[PDB]
């Protein structure tokens, strides 16, 4: 059987409408994409032994990203504009894992992602650590691709 | 001992049954009744309690 996919190589591509060039930014800690369907349980009168689950509404999670405090990229300059309320532009994000050669084995492809939260790491006098800042986006739809679905 | 007697007379102002469980053919087999009554005693008992307080001697 083919070997499963490990989780320490990944590219992320962003495409805003403010910014003319699509840019690719390296992260440390992409959190993880959930997708819940939100059923509800109904209880019938004469039926006491089975359950009844009724499908309603697909809920998508959130894209939480982590990287170090490095030079100003086109994405930390873009969260600065949205969190100062100077723009409300959102982007189409493409996230993909890479195998041993270079090849994309799975792709996640988020749509209309909106920057909603910046979170700075701690400043501590005895710490021995890189200052990590936490970024967080809310998207509208999600569409996973690739050969390793 | 009800209000001052060993019984509570009266008529039913209100009643509400709310069946909550059933069966496959729906024999109900759970009820939760919510009674509510009024006082309405008889006239012989009310006249007897009156003569026990100041019977005009």
């Amino acid at each position: 059987m083919s070997t499963p996919a490990v989780s320490h190589r990944f590219l992320v591509n962003f495409l805003f409408n403010n910014i003319p060039n699509p840019f690719d930014i390296a992260f440390q800690r992409i959190s993880g994409l959930s997708r819940t369907l939100e059923v509800s349980q109904h209880r019938e009168g004469g039926e006491n032994v089975r359950n009844l689950w009724l499908a309603e509404q697909v809920n998508h999670g959130s894209l939480v990203l982590e990287r170090g405090v490095m030079n100003a990229s086109p994405l930390t300059l873009q969260f600065d504009r949205v969190l100062r309320r100077e723009s409300t532009q959102w982007a189409n994000v493409v996230i993909m894992l890479l195998n041993e050669l270079s090849l994309p084995v799975t792709t996640w492809t988020l749509s209309h992602a909106l920057p909603v939260r910046w979170q700075m790491g701690d400043l501590d006098a005895g710490s021995n650590q890189v200052l990590i800042n936490t970024l967080e986006l809310r998207y509208q739809d999600m569409r996973m691709l690739g050969v390793k679905l | 001992r009800w209000e001052n007697k060993g019984w509570f007379a009266g008529r039913a102002r209100d009643l509400s049954v709310t069946y909550t469980l059933f069966d496959r053919d729906a024999t109900p087999l759970r009820a939760t009744v919510q009674l509510s009554l009024v006082a309405d005693e008889s006239f012989v008992i009310q006249q007897s309690l009156k003569t026990q307080s100041a019977p005009d001697r």
